């Protein structure tokens, strides 16, 4: 008797939006975060080497970041 | 004891003190009747149409849409140009903005002249 | 005497529920509709939002900022351990000038 | 079926020889549609 | 300005003025003892001149009540918190949501509550059944061309339902 | 360049020959897939722009607004259903194709090399617009929307052709480059002054400044969706566009000259935000806030500073993606009651639970939040206004008060307080509105946290 | 605030109520009864009665209703009807 019905408008598109937001984002948010982590902890960024004598590097060979 | 309550354009005067309300003509009695007549009819026509269990959308108020379209589109029907709609807007609408123009004119010589004499505080100004 | 119109009383608000309860957002078909919220959640945020946010993340430096670190690094470095003020005015060489006389 | 679509009145303003009568073009009849004048 | 009526009454607009200034005089005056007593001053106030049988005196007393009390009101008076202007005034205006709403409802939380919705089929059922009819009969039979009034009768003739009830009976409970 | 042109040309019989109900499909996916392709190109570095022919050639300002108009594709063509969903399927491909048109023409315009080809395809930019607007206008006066759309656009764009060919036949070509590399200035003359006010006044005409922005209001309440958000964000931002692009000649007789527009930009500015204050129609009060940020951005882009340009190409792209997903709720509204007025829809915390965080948060993209994109142009833009004079910056903080004041009331007066309780028709809302509002907001957020991206030429 | 609140404690708290005030008496004073009519008070004591729920109750009642309650079980159903007094 002291419970009564309380009255909310329609949750349910609000929960499937929701969720759906989610799983189709976070369906490549967790793959490319362990794709970008196994990149930066099993192959090395670079190091700072100078040109070496009689040689050129190319338009890559520039750049910090592997995945860069 | 009392100051006699003057009146503003801010200040309502209140339905107590009118003291118009205290001397009654017979035809305000009528008025007054004809007004909840006008207001009752209104009232029934809008709960009429607003209990019908078959209605879905809204109610369309016609005053609503009346006081819109009377507000928006109604505004350049009717208007003729009188010496006072003419007086008003080139008053508002071309003297504040000559004056502002007339300030930066000055404010702007005087930094220029200011600057070719040098005198500023330019000592380190980098982000222009 | 006159209506001067022909044509149906207008419109029936067309309720896009109470046909199909578990429907997205536009008509009643209940395959495409699926189809529908299923290409945008995945080609709209699972290869187009996540995949450009991982690209212009980072990308070669944009508009030449860290080889310009770099560079200046280099530069002061060498301006400092050579005696002449680092960054000398006059940028272009007063030797490589011609003034119009008076 | 709640896009608006000009009405007969609005229709009824292309109608006449001219377009903007005035005080001396008001006897401009619309000519006939055989362009067929009778005898 | 009143539904019933056009004009309140003489005795309306002066007993409104008796509230009005009992109630500035409660906001007024604390500790309630002294309020007692200057309550009865008013009351006596009162009394000492109710038995005029003019009414143009009947008039001038009044107007000049209400010079003496717009003199002598009080700024914030103590207006109850479910008044308009009070401190609440609608604080649960949050959660009135009405019932012409919980019908957009999935099936499956329409599978979670039986009974009541079962229940709210029911009184939809005993809405639509007796709504044209009789209401309508009522709303079209009674009335002159100009209602001339806002009371609306009650259905009286034989069985159901009094006509225009269902936005009175189903709004909310006011505390939710 | 034109692995961009040739598939907008290819998407096009995408939509003729895919049968009945998977037009849609096709086209979305397609022009989500021109999207990412098309964010594969942010390519552009340091000391050069970049050359995508003799014919096409980016600059780092059109590289933004270039990925804005193929990523604002996708959105519009899935924005535009549920008001012609129950209309014809020839009328339903027509209307799809010409917004494929007009997305390749905005393509042709943003990488536009030549000012005679920018002028071409700027004009070619203006013709389909009107086509949509009057075939799917749904009010009365969409008639005089369109008509006034074009003559104002036509009379004031039209002069500035022939100051182009003065330019052409007078210099050589007019690649960019060498309209740059060559420039010399030009003194002050009156036929000088009479070629500036030319060039600068068609573009006035297209921002629009306050002595001529009833051009706007009327073209957007009276619209659809697709076109109000198209016509609004990439036309104006268009306009912009061409405007850092030619005032590159006419160097010293800008200080000359170009007082009164600065003048009448900024008192407009405050007067059109104290005209979105007070009105109904609550299309009407997006559009209004449009002629004000894009007096700003007149004001940014008359005043000549590298801080100036930065914040104008900022505030140029936040308030296209703030403004169109405004224009986008409105919409939604609009489809909840058939009403277009504003004290009539109230209510709307209680019911629609999830709707109230996009409004709040575009309120606030609109608010000039301080991560946000919009308040960095602002920003700039205010610190270069007080650097031109020490007084203007009373006439800035009055415009982002009352800025405030409107915004903050549009959202208090049809979604807070107390719904009418005899409208009894309002659905809870589906997916593909939220989804939209997720298309808006999260790039604009997701620039908020790199805005290295956006900020132009000068950076 | 959780109150609970039912017909019965509305009835006996407003009967009480008015059973303690002065010029009227607990010897004659039925749930049914008229003020004017029977009980034999004045309006303004009426009024002077309405005062006394509203500041016992805390809140307000109209002088739009507050013409005509005039007996105790109509007082009752009023406070009952505002407050929504059931379960
Ligand atoms: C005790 C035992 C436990 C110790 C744990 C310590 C950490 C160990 C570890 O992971 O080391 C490997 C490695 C250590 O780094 P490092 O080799 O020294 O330097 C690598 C780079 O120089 C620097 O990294 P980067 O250049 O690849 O990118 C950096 C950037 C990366 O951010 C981005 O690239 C933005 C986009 C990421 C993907 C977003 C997908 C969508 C959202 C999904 C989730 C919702 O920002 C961050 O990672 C945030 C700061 C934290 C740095 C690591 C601590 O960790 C990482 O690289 C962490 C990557 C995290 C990615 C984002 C995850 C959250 C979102
Ligand atoms: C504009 C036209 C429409 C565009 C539609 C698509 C827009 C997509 C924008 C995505 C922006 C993503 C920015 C980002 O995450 O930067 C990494 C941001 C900021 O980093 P950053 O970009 O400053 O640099 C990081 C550089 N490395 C990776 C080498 C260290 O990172 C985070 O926020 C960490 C989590
Ligand atoms: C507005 C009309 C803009 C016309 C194009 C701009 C222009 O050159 O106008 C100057 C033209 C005339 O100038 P002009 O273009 O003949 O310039 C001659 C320049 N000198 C003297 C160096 C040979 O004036 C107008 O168009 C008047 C309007």
């Amino acid at each position: 008797g002291k419970r009564l019905f309380i009255i909310k408008p329609s949750g349910f598109y609000d929960k499937r939006f929701l969720k759906l937001l989610r799983f189709y984002i976070l369906l490549t948010g967790i793959p490319v975060v362990i794709g970008i982590t196994l990149i930066n902890v099993f192959i090395g960024e670079a190091e700072l080497a100078e040109i070496p004598e009689g040689y050129v590097p190319e338009h890559w060979e520039y750049f910090k970041h592997p995945i860069s | 004891s009392f100051p006699k309550y003057e009146p503003s354009r801010l200040a309502s005067l209140p339905t107590t003190l009118d003291p118009a309300e205290y001397d009654i003509s017979s035809e305000t009695r009528k008025a007054q009747a004809e007004r909840l007549a006008i207001r009752s009819r209104l009232k029934r026509e809008y709960q009429l149409q607003y209990n019908d269990p078959s209605r879905r959308g809204v109610v369309e108020d016609p005053a609503l849409i009346r006081w819109t379209c009377a507000r928006s589109a109604n505004v350049y029907p009717n208007f003729r140009p009188n010496t006072k709609t003419s007086l008003l807007g080139a008053l508002f609408g071309i003297g504040p903005l000559i004056f502002w123009y007339y300030v930066f004119k000055t404010d702007r010589d005087r930094k220029e002249k200011l600057i070719q004499e040098g005198k500023l505080d330019r000592t380190f100004n980098i982000s222009y | 005497p006159t209506l001067r119109w022909q044509e149906d009383p207008e419109p029936e608000d067309e309720n896009l529920y109470e046909k199909n309860p578990d429907s997205h957002g536009y008509d009643k078909d209940p395959a495409v509709d699926v189809w529908n919220m299923r290409v945008v959640f995945f080609f709209g945020f699972s290869i187009v939002l996540v995949l450009g946010s991982t690209f212009v993340a980072y990308l070669p430096d944009y508009r030449m900022q860290e080889w310009a670190r770099r560079e200046a690094e280099r530069l002061v470095k060498y301006r400092e351990a050579h005696g002449l003020p680092l960054m000398e005015s006059n940028c272009f060489d007063p030797s490589k000038i011609q003034l119009p006389e008076d | 079926a709640r896009q608006w679509q000009p009405d007969v009145e609005w229709a009824e303003q292309y109608g006449g020889a001219v377009m903007y009568p005035t005080k001396e073009t008001a006897h401009w009849k619309p000519p006939p549609w055989n362009d067929v004048d009778p005898p | 300005f009143l539904p019933s009526a056009a004009y309140l009454t003489h005795q309306q607009k002066v007993l409104q003025l008796y509230k009005r200034a009992l109630r500035h005089l409660e906001s007024r005056c604390v500790h309630r003892d002294k309020y007692r007593y200057f309550a009865c001053l008013l009351r006596a106030r009162f009394d000492e001149h109710k038995n005029e049988k003019d009414m143009v005196k009947a008039t001038q007393l009044l107007r000049e009540a209400e010079k003496e009390f717009w003199h002598g009101q009080h700024p914030q008076p103590y207006i109850f918190p479910e008044s308009p202007g009070g401190t609440s005034y609608e604080r649960y205006e949050c959660y009135k949501v009405p019932e012409w709403c919980l019908d957009d409802w999935h099936p499956s939380e329409k599978a979670m509550y039986p009974d009541y919705f079962a229940k709210r089929e029911q009184w939809k059922k005993l809405r639509r059944e007796s709504w044209e009819r009789e209401v309508k009969q009522l709303q079209e039979e009674t009335p002159v061309g100009g209602p001339r009034t806002e009371a609306l009768p009650p259905a009286r003739k034989q069985g159901d339902l009094p006509p225009l009830w269902w936005h009175i009976v189903t709004r909310p409970r006011e505390r939710p | 360049m034109l692995k961009y042109i040739i598939p907008t040309m290819m998407l096009m019989p995408l939509t003729w020959l895919s049968k009945n109900s998977m037009i849609w499909i096709n086209t979305t996916l397609h022009s989500l897939l021109i999207s990412l392709t098309s964010l594969l190109l942010l390519n552009q570095f340091g000391d050069n722009s970049l050359n995508f022919s003799l014919t096409f050639f980016s600059d780092s300002l059109s590289t933004p607004l270039l990925i804005l108009t193929m990523w604002l594709l996708p959105l519009m063509l899935m924005a535009s259903q549920h008001h012609l969903s129950k209309e014809n399927l020839a009328r339903k491909k027509l209307f799809i194709s010409m917004l494929i048109l007009l997305q390749l023409f905005l393509i042709m315009t943003f990488t536009a090399t030549e000012l005679i080809f920018f002028y071409i395809m700027f004009e070619a930019t203006l013709v389909p617009t009107l086509i949509i607007i009057t075939r799917w206008g749904n009010q009365t006066e969409r008639l005089n929307a369109g008509l006034y759309f074009l003559f104002y656009t036509l009379a004031g764009s039209l002069p500035l052709l022939v100051a182009l060919i003065y330019i052409q036949n007078t210099m050589g070509s007019l690649n960019f480059l060498i309209l740059q590399y060559w420039v010399q200035p030009m003194p002050n003359s009156w036929s000088n002054t009479f070629m500036w006010l030319a060039c600068m006044m068609a573009f006035m005409v297209k921002m629009p400044l306050y002595g001529l922005h009833l051009w706007l209001p009327k073209a957007h309440v009276e619209a659809p969706i697709a076109g109000s958000m198209v016509l609004a964000a990439i036309l104006l931002k268009l306009g912009g566009y061409g405007m850092m692009r030619i005032t590159l000649l006419l160097n010293p007789i800008t200080d000359f000259m170009a007082y009164p527009f600065i003048m009448l930009s900024l008192w407009g500015m405050i007067m059109t935000s104290s005209i979105c204050l007070r009105q109904t129609d609550l299309k009407s009060l997006i559009a209004y806030s449009s002629v004000s940020h894009m007096a700003l951005v007149i004001v940014a882009i008359l005043i000549q500073t590298p801080w100036s340009y930065m914040g104008a190409t900022a505030l140029m792209i936040a308030h296209g993606l703030t403004s169109s997903m405004l224009f986008c709720l409105a919409n939604s509204n609009y489809e909840r009651v058939h009403s277009r007025t504003m004290i009539l829809a109230r209510g709307l915390q209680t019911l629609l639970p999830l709707m109230a965080a996009w409004w709040l948060l575009a309120s606030l993209t609109n608010l000039a939040l301080p991560p946000s994109i919009n308040l960095i142009g602002e920003l700039f833009v205010v610190m270069s206004t007080f650097s031109w004079s020490n007084i203007t910056i009373i006439l800035m903080g009055l415009n982002m008060v009352i800025t405030a004041l409107y915004s903050l009331y549009m959202l208090i007066t049809t979604q807070r307080g107390k719904h009418t309780h005899h409208i009894n028709n309002i659905l809870p809302s589906f997916t593909r509105e939220n989804a939209l509002m997720s298309l808006h907001m999260l790039p604009l957020l997701l620039l908020s946290l790199n805005p290295k991206i956006i900020l132009g030429p000068l950076y | 605030d959780a109150p609970p609140l039912t017909l019965e404690g509305i009835k006996d708290r407003v009967l009480y109520v008015l059973k303690l005030y002065d010029k009227i008496d607990p010897e004659k004073l039925s749930v049914n009864s008229h003020f004017m009519k029977d009980l034999g008070l004045d309006s303004l004591d009426q009024v002077e009665i309405i005062m006394a729920m509203e500041d016992e109750f805390g809140f307000e009642i109209p002088d739009i209703d507050a013409e005509k309650l005039m007996c105790p079980q109509e007082i009752v159903d009023y406070i009952a009807d505002k407050k929504d007094v059931y379960e």
